[PDB]
RNA sequence: CUUUAAUGUUUGAUGUUCUAACGUUGACCCGUAAUCCGGGUUGCGGACAGUGUCUGGUGGGUAGUUUGACUGGGGCGGUCUCCUCCUAAAGAGUAACGGAGGAGCACGAAGGUUGGCUAAUCCUGGUCGGACAUCAGGAGGUUAGUGCAAUGGCAUAAGCCAGCUUGACUGCGAGCGUGACGGCGCGAGCAGGUGCGAAAGCAGGUCAUAGUGAUCCGGUGGUUCUGAAUGGAAGGGCCAUC
RNA sequence: UGAACUCGCUGUGAAGAUGCAGUGUACCCGCGGCAAGACGGAAAGACCCCGUGAACCUUUACUAUAGCUUGACACUGAACA
RNA sequence: GUUUAUUAAAAACACAGCACUGUGCAAACACGAAAGUGGACGUAUACGGUGUGACGCCUGCCCGGUGCCGGAAGGUUAAU
RNA sequence: UUUUGUAUAAUGGGUCAGCGACUUAUAUUCUGUAGCAAGGUUAACCGAAUAGGGGAGCCGAAGGGAAACCGAGUCUUAACU
């Protein structure tokens, strides 16, 4: 049998040009008043899986 | 909605590149509604392309092959 | 009244030592008062960070009738 | 906890706003500052304070 | 189980 | 209006009967040599009761589960995130149910900038006035102050006061620190647009270091980016935010 | 019942030794007897803790539910105040 | 009298007696999706449930809590 | 065997013989190897049946953006040094 997606990981990762994969950083969804500017403003580019987390994301998209 | 290559389209076959006829040439897909044609590959033929978004590019690459390009 | 509580260290210190050869913007030390001072080309952020504001050489003086340590970018 | 957060609407048409907290339990006086608004890209009037 | 073995 | 009182309209509503649906675990007749059942006749009830669907309440009667971890065994007690100092062996880091404390806020000024200013404590003198209130002088030299714990800073003040004020700006960001990661921090400089200053210049919150909650789902505003025959729309995305 | 050519003592040692070190003792093999040892046999410790185990039992634990109960509609009609 | 057939025979269970409380009979109640049936071919001097346990002398104070019983005006309140 | 550590007085085995535990299917990636190569390969099916037909499809030669879209660029932003 195919082996199946962890659909839930294809909602948050994409699988980029050099093989890697983009994502949405973490922490611009609410309690946003009390943030800095500053910090939220660089938070809203996205951004590089790291090299430890590599194994995982891929273990979860076999179809990326 | 797919890409054309310069590096199809003079392989048509019928110097005459739309949808149905890339298709036929088997480089699209039967379902797809839009394409365009992207500078990736040599184009030498001329050709014409009817009916397909073209970059800038791709209008150099084919009108200096002596090619035309009517939307 | 019950210890055993404390805090994350804080990875404070110097980051380059004397002639170091640093990018501008580098940190040079991570401080909580002014033990150091911003000399030539060096910056002091909110936190009372020392970094570079030229590629250079990090110096280390002691300037003044004070006699506070001063660190500096020294062009190589 | 007292303070309470807080909406500035800008002046200018842009729906635009920033977004910080007041004593409300004692500076109820509506809270009216000079800020950028980043459509109109002019320093307009910001407004309400909640 | 009643204690000693085996009471 | 303060609050009542006299017809309505229909509508149920409490109400009155009726009988014909329906109940009869009264009597009788026949199928029948039958305490079942069916039909019939009568008596008694009667739109009630009862049952179906929906619905609030009740419901350990039944059912399925939950009922944390650290721990000088376990339990009790205590603790679980974050901040500061020591233990920490003069870079970083570094354990214990080691030693001591603090945070889960506050401020539209307690932020910005220009100008200006400088404590504590003791002695001497001085109305009410006292060991200490305010006044003057000398000593003193930051032992003060810093919204708050500790530490490190602070006079060019970061401490204190006034004026003018919104930089507690939006887009970004060379280059660094710190993290297994998520992430967190510092940042000159660039662009637009601001405030203070004659100007050089300063300002992307507060002397710094706590003051906090991922993701999902949902709310509000913006934005045609998306829009399942087409145009719209719902819904979604994107940005702000809760 | 791993295999045995299967002694004492004092030490040592995964810390309670026939088997290790030192030393003492003892010619080879039975039979009748005793139970101090072989942490003797039997039974994958019942205590204790652990597993994000099992089962029953309890209750103002959670969530449901049979039952009980409330009304609305249906089977459900007529004539009068 | 009964009981742990096989480590407990007992002070435990039952017991006559007592008290509460339910029940108008198509009874309450109980086994049953139901029909049917026990209760009972009984009918409140009966039948069920609960407690207490011959008998003698007796069984006081508390209804706030929790259960239960009664209430109807307000308030709150489902489908519709 | 399990342990920081076992002659251990911790586990298992009386002895022998036979038997007894990392497989299989489909996906997927990687290495090695073979083929062909900007191409590579066909599935069902057809069949002259391991041939041949069948290119439906799949992967790859293009990315960037949430997306419209643009494209060797694209996104970010009014614009980027
Ligand atoms: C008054 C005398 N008692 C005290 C209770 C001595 C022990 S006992 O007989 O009573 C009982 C059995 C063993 N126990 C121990 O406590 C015990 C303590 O250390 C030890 N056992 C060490 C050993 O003896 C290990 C031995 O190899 C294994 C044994 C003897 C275990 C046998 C199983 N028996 C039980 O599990 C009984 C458990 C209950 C009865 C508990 C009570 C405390 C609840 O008693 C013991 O374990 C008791
Ligand atoms: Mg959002
Ligand atoms: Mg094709
Ligand atoms: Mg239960
Ligand atoms: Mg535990
Ligand atoms: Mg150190
Ligand atoms: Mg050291
Ligand atoms: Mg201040
Ligand atoms: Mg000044
Ligand atoms: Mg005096
Ligand atoms: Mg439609
Ligand atoms: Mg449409
Ligand atoms: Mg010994
Ligand atoms: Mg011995
Ligand atoms: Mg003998
Ligand atoms: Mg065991
Ligand atoms: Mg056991
Ligand atoms: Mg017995
Ligand atoms: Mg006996
Ligand atoms: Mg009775
Ligand atoms: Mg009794
Ligand atoms: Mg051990
Ligand atoms: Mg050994
Ligand atoms: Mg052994
Ligand atoms: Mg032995
Ligand atoms: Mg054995």
């Amino acid at each position: 049998p195919k082996i199946k997606t962890v659909r839930g990981a294809a909602k948050r990762f994409k699988k980029t040009g050099k093989g890697g994969f983009k994502h949405k950083h973490a922490n611009l969804r609410h309690i946003l008043t009390k943030k800095a500017t500053k910090r939220k403003r660089h938070l809203r580019p996205k951004a590089m899986v790291s090299k430890g987390d590599l194994g995982l994301v891929i273990a979860c998209l076999p179809y990326a | 909605t797919a890409e054309i290559r310069l590096s199809d389209l003079a392989k048509v076959e019928g110097g005459v590149v739309d949808l149905n006829t890339l298709k036929a040439a088997n480089i699209i897909g039967i379902q797809i509604e839009f394409a365009k044609v992207i500078l990736a590959g040599e184009v030498t033929t001329p050709v014409t392309v009817r009916g397909l978004r073209v970059t800038k590019g791709a209008r150099a690459a084919i009108e200096a092959a002596g090619g035309k390009i009517e939307e | 009244t019950r210890n055993g509580r404390d805090s994350e260290a804080k990875r404070l210190g110097v980051k380059r030592f004397g002639g170091e050869s640093v990018l501008a913007g580098s940190i040079i030390v991570r401080q909580r008062g002014t033990k150091f001072h911003a000399g030539a080309n060096v910056g002091c952020g909110r936190d009372h960070t020392l970094f570079a504001k030229a590629d250079g050489k990090v110096k280390f003086e002691v300037k003044g009738p004070k006699n506070r340590k001063f660190i500096s970018i020294e062009a190589e | 906890g007292i303070r309470e957060k807080i909406k500035l609407v800008s002046s200018a048409g842009t729906g635009h706003f920033y977004t910080t907290t007041k004593n409300k339990r004692t500076k109820p006086e509506k809270l009216e500052l000079k800020k950028f608004d980043p459509v109109v890209r002019q320093h307009v009037i910001y407004k309400e304070a909640k | 189980x009643t204690x000693p073995f085996x009471x």
